[PDB]
RNA sequence: UUUGCUCCACACAAUAUAGAUGGAUACGAAUAAGGCGUCCUUGUGGCGUCGCUGAACCAUAGCAGGCUAGCAACGGUGCACUUGGCGGAAAGGCCUUGGGUGCUUGCUGGCGAAUUGCAAUGUCAUUUUGCGUGGGGAUAAAUCAUUUGUAUACGACUUAGA
RNA sequence: GCAGUCAAGCGUUCAUAGCGACAUUGCUUUUUGAUUCUUCGAUGUCGGCUCUUCCUAUCAUACCGAAGCAGAAUUCGGUAA
RNA sequence: AGAACUGGCGAUGCGGGAUGAACCGAACGUAGAGUUAAGGUGCCGGAAUACACGCUCAUCAGACACCACAAAAGGUGUUAG
RNA sequence: GGCCAGCAUCAGUUUUGGUGGCAGGAUAAAUCCAUAGGAAUGUAGCUUGCCUCGGUAAGUAUUAUAGCCUGUG
C-alpha cells in the first residue's frame, strides 16, 4: 500500500570510512577494501555522523521495501568483511576413497584439485577466485579453509568446490562422500 | 523546424522511437538516428530473447529465401519497428522510408552534428524507476550480430575525441562569458536587459 | 458515475382519504444529477417499505453542500457491494475534504480494487472520523504522524515539442 | 579518511512549502501547502497571490525551494499573515527562477519596432565584446 | 573487414600480368605500366600507402602467385591469390611484406612434416546428374513406368509447392570444399634426387 | 566507324525535383541524481550556483538589399591563396599560420527608389544530360570466330593464339 | 483415446514411493458415431514402394530431480523433437 | 433437427465489427456547408503518446459485444476486504 | 461585358471567441468578522532526566512567545 518513508541503519565503526557516490559504494576497512555497485536497487543513502548512515525508501511497494534490508545487509558484510574477515570452513568425507586436495597452478591460476573422489580416475579442479586464499588447515584431518574480505567471494568458492564434489547414479544418501561446508565465521577471534 | 534531425538512440524504448520516427518523415521530416546498440526495449533481456526467437522461427516452409527476413543487427530490428508502423508497399511509404537512416554508433558526418532526444520515447522519462527492460546490442549479438565489439571499440575512441572537442568548447565560452562580464553594467547591456535580453 | 453531488430527498406514499398525511421519509443520495438521485430514492424504498414511485410522490430534493470544504476530514465509509460469487459488506477509510470527493473515490476503488460496476454499490453510511485514533487503516493512518513531509523523487516533466536537445532530468 | 555520503537532497511535501501552480485559473501564482491529504492531493492557500483555498493534485503545481513557518491546517487569514511576516514574495521575485519567468514574460510583449532595437543594440554589445576577447 | 589499400611490387612478372587479360597476344600488355612510375620519384605515395596500412589494418594479406612456368602445366596464366600473415605485429607484417615484393617465398617456411593442414579447392565436376547418384537416393522398382532413377513422391499435397528439401537432378560436382586434418607425409624438394 | 576520352573553367541549351526559402547549433555519463564556476588535500573532495524546458542560442536593418563620403576601431566576416597539424567507422571533412582582397548596420553623412498602378510565388534553390569552344592530362580493352578439356545439354566455365 | 481434482482404500507399518474406489472437472480429433455445409456437366478407392516435412501425449541418445534408489537393474518425474 | 412472437437476410447498398449474407448504426435521386451514430483517436490511419484514481510484471501477460473457447482444483505473487 | 479574382456592405446556413444585465439555492456552501465552548498530530511557560554551556527527550500544561476544531450570529 505504499509506504512513504521507511528507512534502515548502517552502522560505521572505528577504522571504516564507507564512501557513497551515485549508489557505487566503496568501503574500505583495516582488512582492505571494498566495492559493491548498488545502483540497480533505487534507495537513497544519508550519512549523519561518520558511524552512521541510514538508507531510506519513500512511496515503496512491497517489493521496493523488500530489498530495503538487504540492501543493508548487503553493506553490513561488506562492512564486517573489511575490519573482522570472512573464514569458510569444509572438511571432507568419503566413506572408502580418500578424497585428496591440492592447490595447483597453471598461468598463475591457483587453483583447487580434487583427487580420487568416489575413486574417480577424474581430476576435479575450481578456481581460487581472487581476494580469497585456501589454506589447508593443520591439526585437523581433511579440512579446507578459504578466508578473504568478501563474503560471496568465499562463500562462493565455498560452495564452488562442494558441488564439483556431487554423486551421480548411486542412491545419494547412502553415499555421502563430498567436500562440505562445516563452518561460516569470522577471521579475527575473541569473534 | 531542421533540414536532417538525429537523434541519438541511447536511452530510447524501441517502438516508441518507431512510433514518432514513423510519423514524421510520412510528414517529409528527415531523420537520421544514431546508436541504435543503446535502444531499450520493456521487459527484461530473456522475454525479448524469446520474443526474437518466435519471430525467429517463421519462415516459408518450401523455400526459406521467400520467407520472412530476420535481420540481427540493432539498427535493423530497429528499422523493422519501423517500417511496421509505415504503409511500406505504397508509392508513398516507400517515399518516407527513405528519409530514413539507422546507424549503429555515430559514424561521420553525424559524429560532429547534434543528435537530438525524444522525451516521449525517453526510456527514463516513461518506464515505471524498477521495471526491467533490455538494450538492443544485448539482445542482438545474442542472435547473432557480429559487431558489437568493433562498435564500442570505434565509440569509445570517438567518445575520447568528441571530449577533447568539448573541453576546448567549454574553455572558449569560459572567456565568452569573461567579455560578456565586462560589457556588463554599459548602457548596451542596461537597455537590453529592460527590453527582455 | 459521474462526479457527484449528495442530496437529501424526501418523498412519501400517496395520500388517501383514509390516510391523508403520510409518513415522510428522508434520505441521502449520492448522484451526478437530481434526476439519477429521485431514481435512486425509489430503488431503495421499494427495497424497504411497501411504495413504488407510482403509488408514491417526491416531496423535495436538496441539495447538501459540504459544511467546511477546505478542512481535511479522515472519513470512514461502509458499503455493501455485490461480487459475481455473492455479496459482501465492507468497511473503507478515505481521507478528503468533501463527502462527494470522498464518494467519488470510493467508486473508483471498487471499480479498481473489486471490480464493482456502479450498479453494485449500496453506499451504507459515510460518516467523518472525529478523533483520530478511531482510523483504523493502516493507509490513512501513515498521513496523520507529526511533522510529517515526503519527497517525490524522480520527477517527470511534460514535454512541448516531439525533440529535445537537452537530456532530461528527473532531479526535483 | 571522513565517510562522504552524497546528499540526494529533495524539495518535500510539507506544510509551509511553497508551490507554483501551473495549470488552471490560477497558474503562475505561488501558493502554500497548508495540510496534506495524500501522496497526491494537498491543500494549498495562495491569499496574497489570489488563488482560493483548495484541495489541488500534486501534479498540477510545482515544489519551490522555499519554505516558511505555517501551522498545519492554518486557515487563509493565519496562512496571509505569516506569509507576509515571511517576505516570501521578494524571495521569489529575487530567484533565478522567478526572473527567467519575468524575462521571457517580457520578450513576448516586445512591439516590432522594440524588436528591432533589441536588434540594433546586440549589434553593438557584440562589437565590443568580440573585440574584448582577442586581448587576453 | 574492408580493404582499404593494395601496394604492389614494382616489377610484375608476365605470369602474374597474364591472369590480367583475358586476351594476351593481342593487348599492348599495358597493365600496372604507370603503378611501376610511383617507385621513380623517392618513393612517395608508395610510402604513404604502406604508412597507412601500419597506422591503420587490422589485418594484412599478401598478395602472391605461382610459377605456373615452373609446372609441367600448359596454361601460362599464373595464379593470384590474398594469404594472410599471421606473424607478429601489424607493423612488423607489412615491413615483412615489402622486403618479400618480387621475390620468393618456398613451401618449407610454411609446412613441416606431420602438420595437420586443410585443402581448399573445387571438386570435380560431372555436369547435370540424375537425382540417384546425384543424391544417393533408392533406385525405383523395376516395373515402374515413366523411368526409376527418380523420386516416387515430390512432396505431400501440402504445403503445395515442392520444397527445398526435396532432391531433384541438378549440377553435381565444380564445388568449393574445405576438407580438413590432412596430414603433411613429405615434404620434398625438387632440386633433390 | 570521320577528332574521340578525361579532370578543371563558362557558355548556350535541355530535362528534371517525395518538395531550399536566416543556421542539422558535436562531450560523456547519471536520472533514488547532474551541468557549470571556483578552491584545494586532485578526491566517490570543499564551497558557490543553476534547471522547473530550444519561449534558447547564433544570425537578423541597406534595390532580393543599389551608388557613394567620413570617423572610431585593429575587431568581425566573405573569397581565392599560402604555413603547419588532425581525422579511415562511410575518414573526403575539422583546426592552425601568414599575406592579399571585398563587405561591415560599431558610429555619422550625400544620393537613389514612385507608374509593378489596392493582392495575384511574382520567379533569387539543385538534378542529370547534351553541344560546341581552350586551360591541364591520358593513348585501352572486351566480345565473335579459332583453340584447350581441370568444363559443358545449349549458354556458361577453363585454356591457348602476332 | 489421453490428462486432472477430493482421497476411501492398496502398498508388512504408512492416504499420495508407486497406485487409487465412489464422485467429479477437462483436453484431443490417427477411433467410431451424429450431421448433411462443399463437391454428382466427376477432386481417380485400400495397401505397399519412394521421398520430404511437421507434431509430441519421448521409445532411444544428452543433463537432471523421486524412489518402498545398498550395489546392479528398474520405476516416477523435469528441460528436451 | 423441429415449433412460437417479433425483427432481419433473401431482394440492400452505405458507417462500424480488420476479414464476414443475418450483429451494431443507419436504409440509398444529383450535389454543397454543417452536425452526428455505431465505432474510434501511439504509428499503420482521420482524431488527446488527454486528464484522474487504483490494479496488473507473466522463462508462451493482456488487450472490448455477437466472435472465433477453456474447467475443476491450487499459489507464503500482489491487492483490497 | 467573356472568364477569373480581391475588398466592402448585406442575405441564408453554420462554426469559434470576447463581453454586459439578471433569476434561483441553506435567498448556495465557504473564506472573512464577531462570539461561546473545546480538544491534540499540544504553541508559549513550567517540571524533570541525561546532555560540549542549550538543545534534545516525557511530563504537566488548553492561547501564553503558533494555531486548529465545533456551534451560534
Ligand atoms: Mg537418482
Ligand atoms: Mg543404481
Ligand atoms: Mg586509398
Ligand atoms: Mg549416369
Ligand atoms: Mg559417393
Ligand atoms: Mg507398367
Ligand atoms: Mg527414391
Ligand atoms: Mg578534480
Ligand atoms: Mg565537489
Ligand atoms: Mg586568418
Ligand atoms: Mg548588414
Ligand atoms: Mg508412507
Ligand atoms: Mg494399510
Ligand atoms: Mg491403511
Ligand atoms: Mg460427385
Ligand atoms: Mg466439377
Ligand atoms: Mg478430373
Ligand atoms: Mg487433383
Ligand atoms: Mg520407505
Ligand atoms: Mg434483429
Ligand atoms: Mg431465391
Ligand atoms: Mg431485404
Ligand atoms: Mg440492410
Ligand atoms: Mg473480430
Ligand atoms: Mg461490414
Ligand atoms: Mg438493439
Ligand atoms: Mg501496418
Ligand atoms: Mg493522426
Ligand atoms: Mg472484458
Ligand atoms: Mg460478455
Ligand atoms: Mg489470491
Ligand atoms: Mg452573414
Amino acid at each position: 500500500m505504499k509506504y512513504i518513508q521507511t528507512e534502515q541503519q548502517i552502522e560505521v565503526p572505528e577504522g571504516v570510512t564507507v564512501s557513497i557516490k551515485s549508489r557505487i559504494v566503496k568501503v574500505v576497512g583495516p582488512r582492505g577494501t571494498l566495492t559493491k555497485n548498488l545502483k540497480h536497487i533505487d534507495v537513497t543513502f544519508t550519512k549523519v555522523n561518520n558511524q552512521l548512515i541510514k538508507v531510506a525508501v519513500h512511496n515503496g511497494g512491497r517489493k521496493h521495501v523488500a530489498a530495503l534490508r538487504t540492501v543493508k545487509s548487503l553493506v553490513d558484510n561488506m562492512i564486517t568483511g573489511v575490519t573482522k574477515g570472512y573464514k569458510y570452513k569444509m572438511r571432507y568425507v568419503y566413506a572408502h576413497f580418500p578424497i585428496n586436495v591440492n592447490i595447483v597452478e597453471k598461468d598463475g591460476a591457483k587453483f583447487i584439485e580434487v583427487r580420487n573422489f568416489l575413486g574417480d580416475k577424474k581430476i576435479r579442479n575450481v578456481p581460487v577466485r581472487d581476494g580469497v586464499t585456501i589454506e589447508f588447515s593443520t591439526n585437523v584431518k581433511d579440512e579446507i579453509v578459504l578466508s578473504g574480505n568478501s563474503v560471496e567471494d568465499v562463500s562462493q568458492n565455498a560452495a564452488d568446490l562442494q558441488q564439483i564434489c556431487r554423486v551421480r547414479n548411486k542412491d545419494i544418501r547412502k553415499f555421502l562422500d563430498g567436500i562440505y561446508v562445516s563452518h561460516k565465521g569470522f577471521i579475527t577471534e575473541d569473534l | 523546424v531542421e533540414p536532417v534531425v538525429v537523434i541519438d538512440g541511447k536511452g530510447h524504448l524501441v517502438g516508441r522511437l518507431a512510433s514518432v520516427v514513423a510519423k514524421q518523415l510520412l510528414n517529409g521530416q528527415k531523420i537520421v538516428v544514431v546508436r541504435a546498440e543503446e535502444l531499450n526495449i520493456s521487459g527484461e533481456f530473456f522475454r525479448n530473447k524469446l520474443k526474437y526467437h518466435d519471430f525467429l522461427r517463421k519462415a516459408t516452409a518450401f523455400n526459406k529465401t521467400r520467407g520472412p527476413f530476420h535481420f540481427r543487427a540493432p539498427s535493423r530490428i530497429f528499422y523493422k519497428a519501423l517500417r511496421g508502423m509505415v504503409s511500406h508497399k505504397t508509392a508513398r511509404g516507400k517515399a518516407a522510408l527513405e528519409r530514413l537512416k539507422v546507424f549503429e554508433g555515430i559514424p561521420p558526418p553525424y559524429d560532429k552534428k547534434k543528435r537530438v532526444v525524444v522525451p516521449q520515447a525517453l526510456r527514463v522519462l516513461r518506464l515505471k524507476p524498477g521495471r526491467k527492460y533490455t538494450t538492443l546490442g544485448k539482445l542482438s549479438t545474442s542472435v547473432g550480430w557480429k559487431y558489437e565489439d568493433v562498435v564500442a571499440k570505434l565509440e569509445a575512441k570517438r567518445k575520447v575525441s568528441s571530449a577533447e572537442y568539448y573541453a576546448k568548447k567549454r574553455a572558449f565560452t569560459k572567456k565568452v562569458a569573461s567579455a560578456n562580464a565586462t560589457a556588463a553594467e554599459s548602457d548596451v547591456a542596461k537597455q537590453l536587459a529592460a527590453l527582455g535580453y | 458515475m459521474a462526479h457527484f453531488k449528495e442530496y437529501q430527498v424526501i418523498g412519501r406514499r400517496l395520500p388517501t382519504e383514509s390516510v391523508p398525511e403520510p409518513k415522510l421519509f428522508r434520505m441521502r443520495i449520492f448522484a451526478s444529477n437530481e434526476v439519477i438521485a429521485k431514481s435512486r430514492y425509489w430503488y431503495f424504498l421499494q427495497k424497504l417499505h411497501k411504495v413504488k414511485k407510482a403509488s408514491g410522490e417526491i416531496v423535495s430534493i436538496n441539495q447538501i453542500n459540504e459544511a467546511h470544504p477546505t478542512k481535511v476530514k479522515n472519513f470512514g465509509v461502509w458499503v455493501r457491494y455485490d461480487s459475481r460469487s455473492g455479496t459482501h459488506n465492507m468497511y473503507k477509510e478515505i481521507r478528503d475534504v468533501s463527502r462527494v470527493a470522498a464518494v467519488e473515490t470510493l467508486y473508483q476503488d471498487m471499480a479498481a480494487r473489486h471490480r464493482a460496476r456502479f450498479r453494485s454499490i449500496h453506499i451504507l453510511k459515510v460518516a467523518e472520523i472525529e478523533k483520530t485514533a478511531d482510523v483504523k487503516r493502516q493507509y490513512v493512518k501513515q498521513f496523520l504522524t507529526k511533522d510529517l513531509k515526503f519527497p517525490l523523487p524522480h520527477r517527470v516533466q511534460k514535454s512541448t515539442k516531439t525533440f529535445s536537445y537537452k537530456r532530461p532530468s528527473t532531479f526535483y | 579518511t571522513d565517510s562522504i555520503v552524497k546528499a540526494s537532497n529533495w524539495r518535500l511535501v510539507e506544510v509551509g512549502r511553497v508551490v507554483l501552480i501551473k495549470k488552471g485559473q490560477s497558474a503562475g501564482k505561488l501558493a502554500a501547502i497548508v495540510e496534506i491529504i495524500d501522496q497526491k492531493k494537498v491543500l494549498i492557500d495562495g491569499p496574497k497571490a489570489g488563488v482560493p483555498r483548495q484541495a489541488i493534485n500534486l501534479g498540477q503545481v510545482v515544489l519551490t525551494p522555499l519554505t516558511f513557518a505555517l501551522p498545519r491546517g492554518a486557515r487563509t487569514a493565519t496562512v496571509s499573515k505569516k506569509w507576509a511576516a515571511a517576505a516570501v514574495c521578494e524571495k521569489w521575485a529575487a530567484s533565478s527562477w522567478a526572473k527567467k519567468i519575468a524575462q521571457r514574460e517580457r520578450r513576448a510583449a516586445l512591439t516590432d519596432f522594440e524588436r528591432f532595437q533589441v536588434m540594433v543594440l546586440r549589434k553593438q554589445k557584440r562589437y565590443t565584446v568580440k573585440k574584448a576577447l582577442a586581448k587576453a | 573487414l574492408r580493404s582499404l589499400t593494395t601496394v604492389w611490387a614494382e616489377h610484375l612478372s608476365d605470369e602474374v600480368k597474364r591472369r590480367f587479360y583475358k586476351n594476351w597476344y593481342k593487348s599492348k600488355k599495358k597493365a600496372f605500366t604507370k603503378y611501376s612510375a610511383k617507385y621513380a620519384q623517392d618513393g612517395a605515395g608508395i610510402e604513404r600507402e604502406l604508412a597507412r596500412i601500419k597506422k591503420y589494418a587490422s589485418v594484412v594479406r599478401v598478395l602472391v602467385h605461382t610459377q605456373i612456368r615452373k609446372t609441367p602445366l600448359a596454361q601460362k596464366k599464373a595464379h593470384l591469390a590474398e594469404i594472410q600473415l599471421n606473424g607478429g605485429s601489424i607493423s612488423e607484417k607489412v615491413d615483412w611484406a615489402r622486403e618479400h615484393f618480387e621475390k620468393t617465398v618456398a613451401v618449407d617456411s610454411v609446412f613441416e612434416q606431420n602438420e595437420m593442414i586443410d585443402a581448399i579447392a573445387v571438386t570435380k565436376g560431372h555436369g547435370f546428374e540424375g537425382v540417384t547418384h546425384r543424391w544417393g537416393t533408392k533406385k525405383l522398382p523395376r516395373k515402374t513406368h515413366r523411368g526409376l532413377r527418380k523420386v516416387a513422391c515430390i512432396g505431400a499435397w501440402h504445403p503445395a509447392h515442392v520444397m527445398w528439401s526435396v532432391a531433384r537432378a541438378g549440377q553435381r560436382g565444380y564445388h568449393s570444399r574445405t576438407s580438413i586434418n590432412h596430414k603433411i607425409y613429405r615434404v620434398g624438394k625438387g632440386d633433390d634426387e
